């Protein structure tokens, strides 16, 4: 079915591969070429992940969990059963990941939209990779990924993080919850906003942008605007999630030690280094 | 035990969230149809919420939804499969006829107003004080189309009078008049503005506005739909990259 | 991309709306600044100062000078050494010992008690702030509304949870590394954090925050050359850049919102943070002493 207003949208065309073979809907979902993708790559992880319960031993949620080799078998392959079927689902994730994303690119040439979402969704594939590909790549040792396991990779984050201590002292780490805090902040506020506007007083006519633009300029001293908003969530968004890779991308490669050591470099600068007092 | 208790009755209330929230979000666009605009067999889970009115500002009268109101205009389209979930393709010039990525809605054909009962949208020369303050001023550049052949020249900034901001480049064509082209969908340089989206010989066809000192709504919905829909049917009037290069 | 404008436009001062609005606390409009005009509003101000604000901006600054003399004071009066030491620096609450009283020592947990109590007036007169600007514009209180569920964490953090546990002293102090290492010890004592269930629901809570709004601000902006960024307007009356927002999304993943709509799924994504957070939190040490052990029974 469509929605009321549906059908003129409908046409054909957008297709970057293919052409028009593909170019259909089944019910909501649109396919295209790269839903085909996805749906392939979906389906084979799914299947290599339920293949490795049964070596596992169990169908409980809370306990199947596919490991990455381990650091013996470095950059190369593994057997099936000691890093095979990681391997090859971390393939299949990034392949509908990514066909995920090129499916968005055809709806949004269909419906003759900016292809934001679909860049914006990149910043989170590439964290993603950060964890997976780039980190332990640059380790040399497909065994520093993160274990696919619904409790077992929150392990993987806990002992990650503890091997440098408490982990709060990344410095990259504290931009990055910034700016995730802050991003939760602003989305709170755009949105009781724009309700507070379109819900008024019972009784009133529902408020003007001007209303909205006065409301937080009472409150604060100042208005980023309708589009400065929606600016501001994407770029609060996409930040945490820079910053959150590059503060993995730097741990065991180029910092090895407790993160809280490296705050020496501005204790320790030569001027102020050995004054008397304080903490240090 | 106070927490499982808590995180139970949280799971709880977080399926109700949901339902309420998914039930805000169908008051437009639903009840679903067919392709052909009857009303579908499964019509989901979710139930139609209880309609809303909005007393809408300037007198402008109210509005409830979800509510009855259809499609009526006419749409140049044709089934292309006798199943469902196949494309319609146009009948017609899909530009002109307003469909597929080149589609418009039947928005009120009054100007959109500011909190003060204003025009929110006014050409810079009728915006009293209002000036550019950053950036290259387009006014007075030519305007060449993704076929690289001059379309016009710019006479003025349609302004957003509120937000304080750019919404629209006039245009003036050959004939003498002009046309409104949507802020994003040119591209400001230092001897020209650029538009990707269409090629010259699509600039008249931009829908016009009935009056030289304002814009409805309706228009609005017409020149943004019309100007966008030119990514995809004006692709082979579109030159390359490396053909723009090599003509500085 | 329209992630920054190509050109700024300026005009007279917008003082705002009126309504109810008590003028004569307004201030006057502030200058126009060119940088924030390439991504959002130029213009700064005015602003509404009455006594609440200024009672509350009294507050925040004394709250913030408590602490700041606290640190000159530990660092000697030593100007170079306050700058090497700034993130080093704490305000600690009172010992154990002293339960929920004010008899602590002044240089040993009455500093931080008057710290404190300058915090709670800011923020809660603030909130009244929040609450009675809307009021006078005739506005929901849905802002105030969700500031209350970050004040609830706040307020779990700092006055209720140390109340329920019986000493001041289960506070968070005020300083940079101090309080990250009050947070790194708080897990610590209470068994893993990762096994407590409010505590993983905040996280999906915060990861779905980014993920909203990068899916709604790309989607705003993916539309808004059909003005897809004046929302209330397409909320009164539909325009293609609502439709084509909403099928972009039921197109890609089975079903979508309205302009309205997804501002309610984005309130509450945001909002379910702090209120998920902060049940996790006051649980701990209170009903949940170690969660590992909780969650194995
Ligand atoms: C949630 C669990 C923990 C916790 C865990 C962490 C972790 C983990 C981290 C922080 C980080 C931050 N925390 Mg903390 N933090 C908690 C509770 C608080 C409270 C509070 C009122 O309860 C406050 C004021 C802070 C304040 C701060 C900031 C210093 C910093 C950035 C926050 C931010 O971006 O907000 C978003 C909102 C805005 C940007 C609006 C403006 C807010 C401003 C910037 C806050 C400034 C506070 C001021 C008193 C001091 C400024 C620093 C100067 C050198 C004096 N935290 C609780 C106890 N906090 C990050 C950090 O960088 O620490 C160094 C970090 O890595
Ligand atoms: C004890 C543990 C350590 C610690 C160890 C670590 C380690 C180790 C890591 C982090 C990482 C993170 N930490 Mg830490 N961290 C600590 C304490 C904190 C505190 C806190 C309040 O104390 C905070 C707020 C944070 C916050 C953060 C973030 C900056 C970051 C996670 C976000 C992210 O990577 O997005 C990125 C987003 C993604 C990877 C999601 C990708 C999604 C993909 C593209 C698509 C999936 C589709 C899906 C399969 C579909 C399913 C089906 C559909 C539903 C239909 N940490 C303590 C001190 N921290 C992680 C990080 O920064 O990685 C970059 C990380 O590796
Ligand atoms: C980001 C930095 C760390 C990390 C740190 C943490 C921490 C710390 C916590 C989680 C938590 C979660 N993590 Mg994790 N996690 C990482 C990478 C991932 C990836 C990935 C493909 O990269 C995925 C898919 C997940 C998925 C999950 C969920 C099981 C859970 C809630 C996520 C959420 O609501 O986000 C926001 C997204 C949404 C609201 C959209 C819905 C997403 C759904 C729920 C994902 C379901 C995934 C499914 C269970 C597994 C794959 C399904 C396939 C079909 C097989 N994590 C990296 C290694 N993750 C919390 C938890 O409770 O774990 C038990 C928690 O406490
Ligand atoms: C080793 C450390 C522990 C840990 C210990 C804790 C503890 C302890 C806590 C959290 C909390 C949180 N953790 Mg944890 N956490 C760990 C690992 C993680 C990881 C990770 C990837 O490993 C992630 C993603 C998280 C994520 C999160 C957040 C979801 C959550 C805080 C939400 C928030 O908005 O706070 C930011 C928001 C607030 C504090 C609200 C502030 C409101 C007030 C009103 C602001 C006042 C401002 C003031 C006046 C100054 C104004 C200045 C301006 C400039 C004007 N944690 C590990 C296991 N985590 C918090 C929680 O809720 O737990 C359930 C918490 O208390
Ligand atoms: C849904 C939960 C999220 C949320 C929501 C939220 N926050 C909110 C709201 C909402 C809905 C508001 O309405 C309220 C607001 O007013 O927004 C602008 C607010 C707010 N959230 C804030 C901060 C904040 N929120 C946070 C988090 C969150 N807020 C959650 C993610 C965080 C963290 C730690 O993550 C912080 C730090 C404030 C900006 C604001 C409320 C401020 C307040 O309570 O009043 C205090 C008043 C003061 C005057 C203190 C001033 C302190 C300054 C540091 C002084 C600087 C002095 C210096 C200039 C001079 C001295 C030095 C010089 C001499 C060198
Ligand atoms: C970059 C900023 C934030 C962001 C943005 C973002 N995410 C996005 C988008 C955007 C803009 C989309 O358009 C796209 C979307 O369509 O959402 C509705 C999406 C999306 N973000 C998702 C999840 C997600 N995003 C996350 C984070 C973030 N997303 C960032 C914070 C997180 C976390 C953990 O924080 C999660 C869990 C999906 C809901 C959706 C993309 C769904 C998709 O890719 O479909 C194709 C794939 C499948 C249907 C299934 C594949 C199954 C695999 C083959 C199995 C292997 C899984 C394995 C790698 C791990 C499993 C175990 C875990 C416990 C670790
Ligand atoms: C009307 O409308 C509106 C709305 O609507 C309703 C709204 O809602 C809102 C709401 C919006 C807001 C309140 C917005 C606020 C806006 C912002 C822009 C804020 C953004 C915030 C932040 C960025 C966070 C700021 C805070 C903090 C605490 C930052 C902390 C940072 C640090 C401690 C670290 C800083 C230091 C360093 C050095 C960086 C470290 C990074 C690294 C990568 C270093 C790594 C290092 C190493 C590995 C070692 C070193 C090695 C080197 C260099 C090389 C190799 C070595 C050799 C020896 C050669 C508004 C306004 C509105 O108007
Ligand atoms: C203002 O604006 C806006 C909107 O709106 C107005 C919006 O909405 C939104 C979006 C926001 C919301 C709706 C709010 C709620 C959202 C969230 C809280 C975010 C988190 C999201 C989720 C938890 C949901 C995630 C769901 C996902 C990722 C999808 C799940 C998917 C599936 C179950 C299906 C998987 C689909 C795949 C693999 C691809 C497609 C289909 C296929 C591959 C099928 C293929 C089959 C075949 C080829 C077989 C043959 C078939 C046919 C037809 C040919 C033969 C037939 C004949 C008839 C001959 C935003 C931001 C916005 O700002
Ligand atoms: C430049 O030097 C001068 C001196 C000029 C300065 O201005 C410098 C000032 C700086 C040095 C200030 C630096 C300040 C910080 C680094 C602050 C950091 C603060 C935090 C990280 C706070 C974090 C968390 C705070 C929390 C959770 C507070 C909760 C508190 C409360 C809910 C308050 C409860 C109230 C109490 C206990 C009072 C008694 C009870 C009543 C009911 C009144
Ligand atoms: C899509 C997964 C999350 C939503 C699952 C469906 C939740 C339905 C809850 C219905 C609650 C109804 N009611 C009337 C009791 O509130
Ligand atoms: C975490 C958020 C998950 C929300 C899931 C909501 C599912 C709603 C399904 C709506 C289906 C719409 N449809 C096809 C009937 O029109
Ligand atoms: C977030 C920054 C907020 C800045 C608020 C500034 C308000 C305008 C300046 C005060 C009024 C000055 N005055 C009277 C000279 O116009
Ligand atoms: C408004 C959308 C809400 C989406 C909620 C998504 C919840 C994801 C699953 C969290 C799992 C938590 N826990 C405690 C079992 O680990
Ligand atoms: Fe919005």
């Amino acid at each position: 079915a469509l929605l009321s207003f549906e059908r003129k949208y409908r046409v054909p065309g957008g297709t970057l591969v293919g052409g028009n073979l593909f170019d259909f809907w089944v019910g909501p979902f649109y396919v295209g070429f790269f839903g085909v993708a996805t749906f392939f790559f979906a389906a084979l992880g799914i299947i290599l992940i339920a293949w490795s319960a049964v070596l596992q031993g169990t169908w409980n949620p809370q306990l199947i969990s596919v490991y990455p080799p381990a650091l013996e078998y470095g950059l190369g392959g593994a057997p099936l059963a000691k890093g095979g079927l990681w391997q090859i689902i971390t393939i299949c994730a990034t392949g509908a990941f990514v066909s995920w994303a090129l499916r968005e690119v055809e709806i949004c040439r269909k419906l003759g939209i900016g292809y934001h979402i679909p860049f914006a969704f990149a910043f989170a594939i590439l964290a993603y990779l950060t964890l997976v590909l780039f980190r332990p790549v640059m380790m040399g040792a497909w065994g520093y990924a993160f274990p696919y396991g619904i409790w077992t990779h929150l392990d993987w984050v806990s002992n990650t993080g503890y091997t440098y201590g408490n982990f709060h002292y990344n410095p990259a780490h504290m931009i990055a919850i910034s700016f995730f805090f802050t991003n939760a902040l602003a989305l709170a506020l755009h949105g009781a906003l724009v309700l507070s506007a379109a819900n008024p007083e019972k009784g009133k006519e529902m408020r003007t942008p001007n209303h909205e633009d006065t409301f937080f300029r009472d409150l604060v001293g100042y208005s980023i605007g309708t589009l400065g908003i929606h600016r501001l969530g994407l770029l609060l968004s996409l930040s945490a999630v820079f910053f959150s890779a590059l503060c993995m991308i730097i741990t065991g490669t180029i910092w090895f030690d407790q993160w809280v050591d490296w705050w020496q470099w501005w204790v320790k600068l030569p001027w102020w280094a050995n004054i008397p007092g304080g903490i240090n | 035990d106070l927490a499982s208790l808590a995180i139970y009755s949280f799971w709880i209330f977080l399926a109700g969230l949901i339902y309420y929230l998914q039930t805000e979000n169908m008051r437009e666009g639903y009840p679903l149809e067919n392709e052909d605009g009857t009303p579908a067999a499964n019509q989901g889970p979710f139930p139609l919420p209880k309609p809303k009115t909005f007393i809408l500002p300037h007198g402008r009268g109210t509005l409830t939804v979800p509510g009855p109101e259809s499609e009526d205009r006419p749409i140049a389209l044709a089934r292309t499969a006798v199943s469902e979930g196949f494309p319609h393709a146009p009948t017609g010039d899909p530009m002109k006829d307003g469909v597929g990525p080149a589609s418009w809605v039947a928005r009120r054909d009054l100007p959109e107003l500011d909190g003060h009962g204003h025009n929110k949208i006014k050409p810079m020369k009728a915006a009293a004080g209002f000036h550019v303050s950053a950036g290259k001023n387009p006014i007075g550049l030519p305007v060449r189309g993704c076929d690289l052949e001059i379309a016009g020249k710019v006479v003025d900034i349609w302004v957003d009078i509120p937000e304080q901001m750019a919404r629209f480049l006039e245009v003036e064509l050959k004939d003498g008049s002009t046309r409104l082209l949507p802020m994003q969908m040119v591209k400001v340089q230092s001897n020209r503005v650029h538009v990707n989206a269409l090629s010259s010989d699509l600039f008249a066809g931009i829908p016009t506005i009935k009056s030289p000192t304002e814009v409805t709504l309706l228009e609005e919905d017409k020149i943004c739909g019309y100007v966008a829909g030119g990514l995809m049917y004006a692709a082979p009037k579109r030159k390359s990259v490396v053909a723009a290069m090599l003509a500085e | 991309q329209n992630i920054f404008s190509q050109v700024q436009v300026r005009g007279p001062a917008d003082l705002g709306m009126t309504e109810d609005v008590n003028l004569a606390n307004r201030s006057g409009v502030g200058p126009f600044s060119t940088l924030l005009g390439w991504f959002g509003n130029a213009q700064l101000g005015p602003i509404y100062l009455g006594s609440l604000g200024v009672l509350s901006l009294f507050s925040g600054l004394m709250w913030f000078f408590t602490i700041g003399i606290w640190f000159w004071y530990q660092a000697g009066w030593n100007p170079a050494v306050f700058l090497r030491d700034l993130f080093f620096f704490s305000l600690e609450p009172p010992a154990p010992e002293y339960g929920l009283s004010f008899a602590a020592p002044l240089k040993e947990g009455g500093l931080w008690l008057i710290a404190s109590f300058f915090m709670f007036v800011a923020v809660w007169s603030w909130w009244g702030r929040t609450y009675l600007r809307a009021q006078a514009l005739g506005m929901g209180k849905h802002t105030a509304w969700a500031f209350l569920s970050a004040i609830w964490l706040w307020m779990v953090l700092g006055f209720i949870r140390p109340i329920l546990m019986g000493s001041w002293s289960e506070a968070v102090p005020y300083g940079i590394f101090s309080h990250l290492d009050w947070t790194n010890n708080f897990s610590l004592v209470h068994g893993n954090l990762f096994y407590n269930p409010f505590h993983g629901l905040s996280i999906a809570f915060l990861y779905g925050s980014a993920l909203l709004f990068a899916m709604h601000g790309a989607t705003i902006l993916a539309v808004s050359r059909f003005g897809g960024e004046r929302e209330l307007e397409q909320i009164a009356d539909r325009g293609t850049a609502a439709e084509r927002a909403a099928l972009f999304w039921r197109w890609t993943m089975g079903f979508n919102a309205t302009m309205e709509g997804i501002h309610r799924w984005a309130i509450w994504m945001a909002v379910l943070v702090t209120l998920t957070g902060g049940i996790g939190i006051l649980l701990s040490g209170t009903v949940v002493d170690n969660w590992y052990v909780w969650g194995q029974n």
